[PDB]
RNA sequence: GCGGUCGCCUCCUAAAAGGUAACGGAGGCGCCCAAAGGUUCCCUCAGAAUGGUUGGAAAUCAUUCGAAGAGUGUAAAGGCA
RNA sequence: UGGGCUACACACGUGCUACAAUGGGAAGUACAACGAGUCGCUAGACCGCGAGGUCAUGCAAAUCUCUUAAAGCUUCUCUCAGUUCGGAUUGCAGGCUGCAACUCGCCUGCAUGAAGCCGGAAUCGCUAGUAAUCGCGGAUCAGCACGCCGCGGUGAAUACGUUC
């Protein structure tokens, strides 16, 4: 649809514009305001004119594949220079200073009862 | 017509000049294209092996032939004939046309495509490409595929050495890397 | 983060150190205790004995690695697993 | 080719929608839209976004920036 | 006595026709096929190398090399490209 | 001086946040109490999306400030969706405090969007301004609480009865 994700049609259409990949509902709000499309109009509603300068507007933004690639080099970079952070990332634990005694679940996994 | 016009005109002159060709009968041109789906999924279900036929055929103009493995192997599940894998043939303004297709059109949308490989070759004149996922064709419509699914596309020309398959195929237009 | 406007953070020692060292052919390890201080782009190609707690390390500073304490490169507790 | 066993094939225009570049080919698809072309012939016509010509690595020249290294991402942001 | 065997097919024993014994050495049969029969037309294998998404030693595809090293419902011998 | 007490296949206790519509978001509007304050509380203004920053004012305080409290009420929006619920983890970019924030602080913006659809055996608190729920202050304290101490707001259900 418009980065290369088809957003819900329903919806409204900053909602829909958050189902893409690197935007959140702030940026959609941006990006609306940017275009003067209104935020209640719903996606299906919207015409082919708003629609493409809704694509314009993202286009600008990074988004998608492009974003995904960039944080993955940044992580790659840290395990090859083999920081700490590196460590944490390469061997599934928190990176961001959480105790891991108890919790870190997310990172870790399901619990193994072993 | 695009692409045998660009061949006849500019490439086999080229081709002709470079290999020093004596008469231009002895000019490589592509004799055939065969793309090749190998489908082991229908052993799971058959309609898997349907659908990837049906977007083949949609690919290519032509219907698919459902190739039968020619012996039975235990390690895939596979008895002997079972229909796993198709291929289409296509030779003259079918084969130039979806070749010219493949350059323009389809190998642009491959993600982060990077270019095709150069070291894909025989070493008789023969290349093949390996397309990983569907799609990028136009007639796929991005939705009609409930698996994602490859594909191997075998170019035999005349050419007796890889380097005149390569300049032929360069010259027609391949994204080499 | 560090204030923009404090800029980065060295310890004077090991940045003078850096320094005398920085007119020299080859690099010889630079031992230092000092955890906190930021790598630089001064810093690059120098390898430097960061202190662990009980020993040491050896580290390659790289363009890659600057922008970060040295601390960081030079783990201190050791966890092979259960 | 057999008879009423492949899949309809019709000749279709291909103009890239970026520089315009034309290409005459067939394909399975239809589009309702149609254009004229030399020979005086009507084929319907598929706008593409990217093609060969386009696409970057056709013409030579890339458009990605290859981004930033930390050296002087950290010499810009302390002013140094 | 116990064990084994009892009819039929193939090989070796069998001494270059045929036949030829032993509680000699090896195996098979008590069917199967409505096409796996008849005929007309058409085709040629197994493997190996190289290249190739899933895909791996090995699934399907392409070129080359390949006289049979495959196949011939079912044992073996004879025969069949 | 540096590191550790902050480890992490796992087990348990105590809590916070949720799983949504008695809700989420947006806008408007109203009502407290206990307490703290001198290099401390900081008005007002300006810049900043924000965390905050700059100037700068009053107050050793029933005088000034922290401090217009939040649930609440009124409109609009969402329409039962692992979602406009959820806010974990993660990337980048910042703000402070401090000589220094990697080990290892809190906070902000953008981006990402985890498990979770009300929870087995079992088990806990509470009889009224109580439980439930909502914020506010303070001690420690450069900085740092989902803990502790205290304050107020809204405000129920049930008690037949003593066999166990
Ligand atoms: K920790
Ligand atoms: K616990
Ligand atoms: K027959
Ligand atoms: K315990
Ligand atoms: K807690
Ligand atoms: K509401
Ligand atoms: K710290
Ligand atoms: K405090
Ligand atoms: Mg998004
Ligand atoms: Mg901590
Ligand atoms: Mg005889
Ligand atoms: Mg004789
Ligand atoms: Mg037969
Ligand atoms: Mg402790
Ligand atoms: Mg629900
Ligand atoms: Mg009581
Ligand atoms: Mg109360």
């Amino acid at each position: 649809r418009i980065a290369g994700v088809d957003i819900p049609r329903d919806k409204r259409v900053v909602v829909s514009l958050t189902y893409i990949y690197g935007i959140g509902n702030t940026t959609a709000k941006k990006v609306l305001a940017n275009v003067g499309v209104s935020e209640d109009v719903r996606v299906r509603d919207l015409t082919n004119e708003q629609t493409d300068a809704i694509r314009a507007e993202i286009d600008k933004l990074k988004v998608e594949g492009d974003l995904r690639r960039e944080v993955n080099l940044n992580i790659k970079r840290l395990m090859e220079i083999g920081s700490y952070r590196g460590i944490r990332h390469r061997r599934g634990l928190p990176t961001r200073g959480q105790n891991t005694k108890n919790n870190a679940r997310t990172r870790k996994g399901p619990t193994k009862t072993v | 017509n695009r692409l045998k016009e660009k061949y006849i005109k500019e490439v086999t002159p080229s081709l002709v000049e470079k290999f020093n060709y004596s008469s231009v009968m002895q000019t490589p041109k592509v004799d055939k294209i065969v793309i090749n789906m190998g489908v082991g999924d229908a052993v799971s279900n058959a309609k898997n092996l349907d659908k990837a036929v049906e977007e083949l055929a949609l690919i290519t103009g032509q219907k698919p032939l459902i190739t039968k493995a020619k012996k039975s192997i235990a390690g895939f599940r596979l008895r002997e004939g079972m229909p796993i894998g198709a291929k289409v043939t296509l030779r003259g303004e079918r084969m130039y046309e979806f070749l010219d297709k493949l350059v323009t059109v389809s190998l642009p949308r491959v993600r982060d495509f990077h270019g095709v490989s150069k070291k894909a070759f025989d070493g008789r004149g023969n290349y093949t490409l390996g397309i990983k996922e569907q799609l990028i064709f136009p007639e796929v419509d991005y939705d009609l595929v409930d698996k994602v699914r490859g594909m191997d596309i075998v170019i035999v020309t005349t050419a007796n050495t890889d380097e005149e398959s390569r300049e032929l195929l360069a010259q027609l237009g391949m994204p080499f890397q | 983060g560090r204030s923009l406007k404090k800029g980065p953070f060295v310890d004077d020692h090991l940045m003078k150190k850096v320094e005398a060292q920085q007119g020299a052919e080859k690099k010889k390890v630079i031992k230092t205790w000092s955890r906190r201080s930021t790598i630089f782009p001064s810093f690059v190609g120098f390898t430097i004995a960061v202190y662990d707690g009980r020993k040491h390390v050896p580290v390659y500073i790289q363009e890659d690695m600057v922008g970060h304490k040295l601390g960081e490169f030079a783990p201190t507790r050791t966890y092979r697993g259960h | 080719m057999k008879q009423d066993i492949h899949p309809n094939y019709q000749p279709v225009v291909f103009m890239d929608s970026t520089t315009g570049f034309k290409f005459l080919s067939g394909s399975t698809k239809g589009s309702s839209e149609t254009v004229e072309w030399e020979d005086g012939n009507t084929y319907p016509l598929l706008r593409v976004e990217v093609t060969s010509d386009s696409h970057p690595f056709y013409t030579g020249r890339q458009k990605f920036t290859q981004a930033d290294g930390r050296v002087d991402r950290f010499n810009k942001k302390y002013g140094l």
